[PDB]
C-alpha cells in the first residue's frame, strides 16, 4: 500500500539525512563540551553520539527515520542555542543511577523482576 | 415551563445546517461529512490533505469569514487505524458564529501546517506536535513547548503513563539536578467507577 | 471624507465605489476560468454580482455601507481582495471534483 | 484508655504497637509518638441502654440534621440490645 | 453599545494652546500626582497588628482537618469511604475492618496535608460530619513529615477544636 | 420454527417460548430486573421489568411473559419508565438509609438502577420497617432490613444446592426471609446467596468493611483449591 | 475615621476629593458578623404530585448530533452561517472619554 | 507514494524504555461481568492491561509504593483486532482472551408447575 513520504522516498535518502545529522554531531561535541564545561572528554562525547545512533539501527522504515532525525535535529539545536543545560547533557549519561544486573542469579537475588 | 431542562433553537440549528450543506456543496473534494450537534454546533469532517484549502475557504469566503482560529489541538483514539484526530474551532465575527473542522492522522503520516492560513497555528500545531507526536509538514519553527528539554515521548498519548517513566532530583555527588526513573512512595490508586446499567438508551450501539 | 475607519492599520479609501467596481469585475474574470457546473462558481458570482449592483445603484457611501451590511466601505473592499485571492487559490486546487478518499471503516464513530 | 506496650510504647486504639525488633521505633527517640487518649469504644461502652416501649426505634444520633442518616432499629430480640451502628447506640424493650 | 476611551481632540484657542504650555512648562500635573501621593500619607494605614489582629473570617473557612465525635464519645467516622472516593488530589488514605464490638470503623484513616488542595470535598461529602476542615491555619512545620497526619493526629485535632468546629457548623449549617 | 418480533420496531427472529427480556437482549437492551436470574426458575415478583406491548392497555412482566408473533416492544416508552419508576419508589420507601455504612456500597443493583430508571427524590412521609437479624453460619451476614424479598437466595437454595432451609415466613409487608429457626444455612455453595442477593442484606462476613468495589483492582485468574479449575 | 479637622482639610485639598465620603476603612458599616438562621427555598421539584422525573430528565433527551451531509450515504442562494451581525451603537451614557 | 513492505513498529518513537518495551506482556480481554451485579454494560469493549509488577510497604505512613510506570494503565478498545494491531505495533507482548458471551438458555414460568417433571418448585 502506498502511503505518504515524509521524507526521503526510499531508504537509501534516509540513510544520507542520518549521515548529515550525524556529521552535525559529530562536529558539535567539541563545542558542546566546551560551552558547558563538561568534565567528559571529547571522545566520551562522540562515542555517545555514536551510541545513541547505534540503538536505532535495526530500523528499516523510511518514514521512522525521518522522524528519528527530525527529533535529532531538534535536541541538536537545543544543544547549539544553549538552551540545554548541563544537566541534560549529562542525563544522556546516565552518570547517577546504579548498575542494574543482567544475569538470571542476580535478578533472582535481587527480586521479582523477569 | 421545565425550568430544569436545556431550551433549544431550532432557528440556529437551521441556519448551521444549511450552511454545512452550502460548505459541503462547494467543497465536495475534501468535506466527508457534516454534522450539526443539538446544542447547536456545526462539526465538518474533512479529508486530512484539504487542510489549507478548506481553512483558506472558511478564512476568506465572502460568506465564511472565519477570520479567527479560537483553538487547534488533537485527541487521541487509539481503538482507531488514525489514531489522532486533528480538530480546528474558528470564529467568524462577521456572522457571530463558530465552526470546527476535523481531520485524522496516524503516527507517520505528515499533516499541513496551517500557519499560512493562521498564524496562531504556529504555537497551536507546536503543542500538538509535542503532546501527541503529529508532525507538520511546512512549520517555521516545530519543536517541543510544553515539556522539559530532552524528553522523551508524547505525554498526552492514551498509552502514555500518567507519572511518566523518569522523575528529577538533585545529587550532590554530581552537584546537578539528575533524571532517574520513576518510584512513587504511594501508588496512583486507580478506581472502577462505570456503573454496569446504560445510562443513555439514546447512545446504544447495535451488538453487531 | 471620513477621518479614520477607527480599526488599526486600515486607512481610508478616498474612492470606494470605483475599487469595489474593479475587484468585483476582475473576482468575475477569475470565475469564468472555474467549470460552469462547479458549485462554488454559482454561489460566489452569485454574491458577487448582488454587491456589484448595489454599488452601482447607490453613490453615497453611508447608504451603500448599510445596504451592503458588509461593516464599513474599507473592510468591504478588503474583503473583496481576500474573495478574488481565494478565488484564485480555488482555481488552482480545483476542489469541485469528486472526494479524494472515503475514510477508513470507522473513523467518526463516537463514543468508541 | 491508653495501653503501653512490653516496650514502654503506647499502644493505640487500633492495637498499633512497633515490635521489640522493629527499627522503625527510632523515629520516635528524641521525640514523642502521637496517640489519642480517648477512646471511642470504651466510652460508647459507658453509655447506658435507653429502654422504649416501642419493638421499632429510630436514632439520628441526636441534633436532627447534624447527626447521621436517620436509621430504624427492630427491638425484637430479647436476648440482646438493638444497636444503632452509624453511632454505636444501644435500644432495648422494658422487660419483666 | 460601545465607547471610545481615547478619541477626543484638543480645543486649538489661544487660551487652552497656553494652558497647554503652562502644562509643559510647569508640571501640572507632576504635581497632582505629587498632591494625591502626599494624601495617601496623610491617611491612616490599613495594617493591623499581627498576631495581635487577625484578619476576619468565616465559619465556611476551610483551614486544618479534624475527625470529629458523636456527643457521647464515639466516632463519627463510619469508613464508608466516600471522601476517599471524592478527594481530587487522593490525599485520604482509609484501611478499616469490624471492631471488637462489630462496629464499622477505620483503623488506617491517613490525609497528606502537602497532597491536599484544601477544596473541601471532604466535608461535603461526609453523610456523618465526621471529617470536616477547622478554623486553623496556622499550623506551618519545620520538617515534611510532620504534614503527612494520620488516625490520631487528626482525632487530636478534632478533640482540640471541636467547639469551634461545632460552632461553625452550628452557625453555617442551615446553608448545606 | 424462528418467529419475527419487534424490539422499538427493529425487527428480531426468536425462538417459540422466548420471553421479551430475553428478546430484548438479542437486541441489546438489558431491561432492568431484581427477581430474575438465568440460571434460576422465574418469580416474576419485583415487578421492575415491566414493559409496554405496542397495543396492550396493560404492561407485562418481561422476564415472564413468552413473545408472541408480531409484537412490538417499547422498551423507553412512557408507560415503561412510569412503571420502573413506580417500582423502585416502593422499593426505596421501604428500604433503610444503610448506603454508608453498607457493603454493598458502589457495587449495588438497587443505587444503579435508582439512578438510572428511578426518580431522585422521595415522597414517603411515613416511617420505615425495621426487620430482625436471621443467623445462618459464620459465613453469609445477614441484615434483613435491607431485603428487599427477591426470593433469589430461596430459589438459588433450593434449586442449585438441594437445601431448603430458606423461605418466607408471614405474609403481606411483614413477610420475612429466613430460617424461621436458628439453624446455619451451611453448604459447599453458601457464598453465592451472597453473590446473587442484589442489596446489602446478604454480604461476605469475612469481607465485611475492608474495602469498597472502586478501589479493588480485578486479577482474571483461575482456581486450584480443587481439581475443579474454577 | 479618626483624624483632625485640619488634617483632612489638607487631605481633601491635596487630593481634590471630599475622603470622608469614600472612605477605604470599614467603621461600624459592614454587616454584623452574626446573623439569624436562614430558610433556603426548595425548587421547582419539590412537588409530591404530578412530579415524574421522565418528564424533567435533561440528560435523557439529548441526541447524537444529526447528520447533515454523509459522502457515504433550480437555483439555490448562497446561505451564511448566520444573519452578519448588526452594528453596534454608540453609548447614550458616555460616548467619549 | 512510496511503498513499505514493513511491518508497523513505532517503538523507537513512543520513548518508552527498553525494559518496559521487552518485558512486558499485556493482556487483551473483555473483562468479566461483576459478579455482584447483574448488569452486562461493563462487558462490551475490550481492555489492554499489563501484568502485574512488585508493590511493597512504604517505611513511612505504610502505604504501598510501586516502581512500576504501567500499572494504572488500561487501554480501551472497539474490537480484537484493534487492541492487536496496536499492540504490535507498540512492540509488547499480548496475550489474547477470545470473549465469553452466556449461552442462550430457554426460561418457561409454567415449568415451576409441571405435572411429572422434577422442575416443580416446592416454593415461590
Ligand atoms: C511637625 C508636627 C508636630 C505635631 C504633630 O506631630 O502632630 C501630629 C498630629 C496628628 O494628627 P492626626 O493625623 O489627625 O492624628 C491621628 C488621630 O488623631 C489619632 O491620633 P491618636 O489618638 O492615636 O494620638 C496618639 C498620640 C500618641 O501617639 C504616640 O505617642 C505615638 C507616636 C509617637 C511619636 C514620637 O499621638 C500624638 O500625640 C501625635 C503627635 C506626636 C508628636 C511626637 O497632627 C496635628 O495635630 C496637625 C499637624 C499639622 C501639620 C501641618
Ligand atoms: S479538602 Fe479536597 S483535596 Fe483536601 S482532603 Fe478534602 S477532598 Fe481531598
Ligand atoms: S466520608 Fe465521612 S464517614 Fe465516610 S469515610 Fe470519609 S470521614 Fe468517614
Ligand atoms: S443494599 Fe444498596 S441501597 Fe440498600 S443500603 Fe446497601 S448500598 Fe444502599
Ligand atoms: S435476602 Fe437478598 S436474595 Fe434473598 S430475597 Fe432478600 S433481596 Fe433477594
Ligand atoms: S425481573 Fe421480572 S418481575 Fe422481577
Ligand atoms: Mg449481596
Ligand atoms: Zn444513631
Amino acid at each position: 500500500t502506498s502511503v505518504k513520504p515524509i521524507f526521503s522516498r526510499d531508504m537509501n535518502e534516509a540513510k544520507r539525512r542520518v549521515r548529515e545529522l550525524y556529521r552535525a554531531w559529530y562536529r558539535e561535541v567539541p563545542n558542546t563540551v566546551h560551552l558547558f564545561q563538561l568534565d567528559i572528554s571529547v571522545k566520551q562525547g562522540r562515542d555517545k553520539v555514536r551510541e545513541m545512533f547505534m540503538k536505532n539501527a535495526h530500523v528499516t522504515d523510511p518514514r521512522v527515520v525521518d522522524l528519528l532525525v527530525i527529533k535529532g535535529k531538534m535536541e541538536l539545536e537545543e544543544t547549539i542555542n544553549v538552551w540545554k543545560q548541563r544537566t541534560h547533557i549529562m542525563r544522556f549519561f546516565h552518570e547517577t543511577e546504579a548498575p542494574r544486573p543482567t544475569d538470571f542469579l542476580s535478578k533472582f537475588y535481587v527480586g521479582h523482576d523477569p | 415551563t421545565r425550568p430544569t431542562i436545556r431550551p433549544r433553537n431550532d432557528v440556529v440549528h437551521k441556519q448551521l445546517s444549511a450552511f454545512g450543506q452550502y460548505v459541503a456543496e462547494i467543497l465536495p473534494k475534501y468535506v466527508q461529512q457534516v454534522q450539526v450537534s443539538c446544542f447547536n454546533e456545526l462539526e465538518i469532517f474533512i479529508h486530512p490533505d484539504g487542510v489549507i484549502p478548506v481553512l483558506t475557504f472558511l478564512r476568506d469566503h465572502t460568506n465564511a469569514q472565519f477570520k479567527s482560529l479560537a483553538d487547534l489541538t488533537a485527541v487521541d483514539v487509539p481503538t482507531r487505524q488514525n489514531r489522532f484526530e486533528i480538530v480546528y474551532n474558528l470564529l467568524s465575527l462577521r456572522f457571530n458564529s463558530r465552526i470546527r473542522v476535523k481531520t485524522y492522522t496516524d503516527e507517520l503520516t505528515p499533516i499541513e501546517s496551517s500557519v499560512t492560513v493562521y498564524k496562531a497555528a504556529n504555537w497551536y500545531e507546536r503543542e500538538i506536535w509535542d503532546m501527541f507526536g503529529v508532525f507538520f509538514a511546512n512549520h517555521p519553527d516545530l519543536r517541543r513547548i510544553l515539556t522539559d528539554y530532552g524528553f522523551e515521548g508524547h505525554p498526552f498519548r492514551k498509552d502514555f503513563p500518567l507519572s511518566g517513566y523518569v522523575e528529577l532530583r538533585y545529587d550532590d555527588e554530581v552537584k546537578r539536578v539528575v533524571a532517574e526513573p520513576v518510584e512513587l512512595a504511594q501508588e496512583f490508586r486507580k478506581f472502577d467507577l462505570n456503573s454496569p446499567w446504560e445510562a443513555f438508551p439514546a447512545y446504544r450501539q447495535p451488538p453487531e | 471624507l471620513k477621518k479614520t475607519t477607527g480599526l488599526v492599520g486600515l486607512a481610508v479609501c478616498e474612492t470606494p465605489h470605483e475599487r469595489l467596481k474593479i475587484l468585483y469585475t476582475k473576482i468575475l474574470d477569475v470565475l469564468g476560468q472555474i467549470p460552469k457546473n462547479a458549485a462554488y462558481r454559482k454561489y460566489t458570482e452569485q454574491i458577487t454580482n448582488e454587491k456589484l449592483g448595489m454599488v452601482k445603484a447607490e453613490p453615497d457611501v453611508k447608504k451603500l455601507e448599510e445596504q451592503l451590511q458588509g461593516g464599513q466601505i474599507e473592510e468591504v473592499i478588503l474583503q473583496a481582495e481576500n474573495e478574488l485571492s481565494l478565488a484564485r487559490k480555488m482555481l488552482r486546487w480545483k476542489p469541485w471534483e469528486p472526494l479524494v478518499e472515503e475514510p477508513p471503516a470507522n473513523q467518526w464513530k463516537w463514543p468508541i | 484508655g491508653v495501653r503501653t506496650s512490653p516496650t514502654g510504647e503506647k499502644v493505640t486504639h487500633t492495637g498499633q504497637a512497633y515490635d521489640d525488633g522493629d527499627y522503625r521505633r527510632v523515629r520516635f527517640s528524641d521525640r514523642q509518638k502521637e496517640v489519642n487518649e480517648n477512646f471511642a469504644i470504651d466510652l460508647i461502652a459507658e453509655q447506658p441502654v435507653s429502654e422504649v416501649g416501642s419493638r421499632v426505634i429510630s436514632c439520628d444520633g441526636g441534633g436532627g440534621a447534624l447527626g447521621h442518616p436517620r436509621v430504624y432499629i427492630n427491638l425484637d430480640k430479647e436476648t440482646k440490645t438493638g444497636t444503632c451502628g452509624y453511632c454505636g447506640l444501644q435500644f432495648r424493650q422494658p422487660h419483666h | 453599545t460601545y465607547k471610545f476611551v481615547n478619541m477626543r481632540e484638543p480645543s486649538m484657542d489661544m487660551k487652552s494652546v497656553t494652558d497647554r504650555a503652562a502644562q509643559t512648562l510647569l508640571w501640572t500635573e507632576l504635581v497632582r500626582g505629587l498632591g494625591m501621593t502626599l494624601s495617601y500619607l496623610f491617611r491612616e494605614p490599613a495594617t493591623i497588628n499581627y498576631p495581635f489582629e487577625k484578619g476576619p473570617l468565616s465559619p465556611r473557612f476551610r483551614g486544618e482537618h479534624a475527625l470529629r465525635r458523636y456527643p457521647s464519645g464515639e466516632e463519627r467516622c463510619i469508613a464508608c469511604k466516600l471522601c476517599e472516593a471524592v478527594c481530587p488530589a487522593q490525599a485520604i488514605t482509609i484501611e478499616a475492618e469490624p471492631r471488637a464490638d462489630g462496629s464499622r470503623r477505620t483503623t488506617r484513616y491517613d490525609i497528606d496535608m502537602t497532597k491536599c488542595i484544601y477544596c473541601g470535598f471532604c466535608q461535603e461529602a461526609c453523610p456523618v460530619d465526621a471529617i470536616v476542615e477547622g478554623p486553623n491555619f496556622e499550623f506551618s512545620t519545620e520538617t515534611h513529615e510532620e504534614l503527612l497526619y494520620n488516625k490520631e493526629k487528626l482525632l487530636n485535632n478534632g478533640d482540640k477544636w471541636e467547639a469551634e468546629i461545632a460552632a461553625n457548623i452550628q452557625a453555617d449549617y442551615l446553608y448545606r | 420454527n424462528l418467529i419475527e418480533v419487534f424490539v422499538d420496531g427493529q425487527s428480531v427472529m426468536v425462538e417459540p417460548g422466548t420471553t421479551v427480556l430475553q428478546a430484548c437482549e438479542k437486541v441489546g437492551m438489558q431491561i432492568p430486573r431484581f427477581c430474575y436470574h438465568e440460571r434460576l426458575s422465574v418469580a416474576g415478583n419485583c415487578r421492575m421489568c415491566l414493559v409496554e406491548i405496542e397495543k396492550a392497555p396493560k404492561v407485562v412482566a418481561a422476564c415472564a411473559m413468552p413473545v408472541m408473533k408480531g409484537w412490538n416492544i417499547l422498551t423507553n416508552s412512557e408507560k415503561s419508565k412510569k412503571a420502573r419508576e413506580g417500582v423502585m419508589e416502593f422499593l426505596l420507601a421501604n428500604h433503610p438509609l444503610d448506603c454508608p455504612i453498607c457493603d454493598q456500597g458502589g457495587e449495588c443493583d438497587l443505587q444503579d438502577q435508582s439512578m438510572m430508571f428511578g426518580s431522585d427524590r422521595s415522597r414517603f412521609l411515613e416511617g420505615k420497617r425495621a426487620v430482625e437479624d436471621k443467623n445462618i453460619g459464620p459465613l453469609v451476614k445477614t441484615i434483613m432490613t435491607r431485603c428487599i424479598q427477591c426470593t433469589r437466595c430461596i430459589r438459588f437454595a433450593s434449586e442449585i444446592a438441594g437445601v431448603d432451609d430458606l423461605g418466607t415466613t408471614g405474609r403481606g409487608n411483614d413477610m420475612q426471609v429466613g430460617t424461621y429457626i436458628e439453624k446455619m444455612f451451611m453448604s459447599e455453595l453458601s457464598g453465592n446467596i451472597i453473590d446473587i442477593c442484589p442489596v446489602g442484606a446478604l454480604t461476605s462476613k469475612p469481607y465485611a468493611f475492608t474495602a469498597r468495589p472502586w478501589e479493588t483492582r480485578k486479577t482474571e485468574s483461575i482456581d486450584v483449591m480443587d481439581a475443579v479449575g474454577s | 475615621a479618626s483624624a483632625t479637622r485640619v488634617i483632612q482639610l489638607l487631605r481633601n485639598w491635596a487630593s481634590g476629593r471630599d475622603l470622608q465620603a469614600k472612605l477605604q476603612l470599614r467603621y461600624q458599616e459592614i454587616s454584623k458578623r452574626t446573623q439569624p438562621p436562614p430558610k433556603l427555598p426548595v425548587g421547582p421539584s419539590h412537588k409530591l404530585s404530578n412530579n415524574y422525573y421522565c418528564t424533567r430528565d435533561g440528560r435523557r433527551e439529548a441526541m447524537p448530533p444529526s447528520i447533515v451531509m454523509s459522502s457515504q450515504k433550480t437555483e439555490k442562494k448562497a446561505v451564511t452561517p448566520a444573519p452578519p451581525i448588526k452594528r453596534w451603537e454608540l453609548s447614550k451614557d458616555q460616548p467619549y472619554l | 507514494l512510496i511503498a513499505v513492505d514493513e511491518k508497523l513498529d513505532i517503538t523507537t518513537l513512543t520513548g518508552v524504555p527498553e525494559e518496559h518495551i521487552k518485558t512486558r506482556k499485556v493482556r487483551i480481554f473483555v473483562p468479566a461481568r461483576n459478579n455482584m451485579q447483574s448488569g452486562v454494560n461493563n462487558t462490551k469493549k475490550w481492555k489492554m492491561e499489563f501484568d502485574t509488577r512488585e508493590r511493597w510497604e512504604n517505611p513511612l505512613m505504610g502505604w504501598s509504593s510501586t516502581a512500576d510506570p504501567l500499572s494504572n494503565l488500561v487501554l480501551t478498545f472497539s474490537t480484537k483486532e484493534d487492541a492487536v494491531a496496536f499492540a504490535e505495533k507498540n512492540g509488547w507482548s499480548f496475550d489474547v482472551e477470545e470473549r465469553k458471551v452466556p449461552k442462550p438458555k430457554s426460561k418457561s414460568y409454567g415449568a415451576n408447575f409441571s405435572w411429572n417433571k422434577r422442575t416443580r418448585v416446592s416454593t415461590k
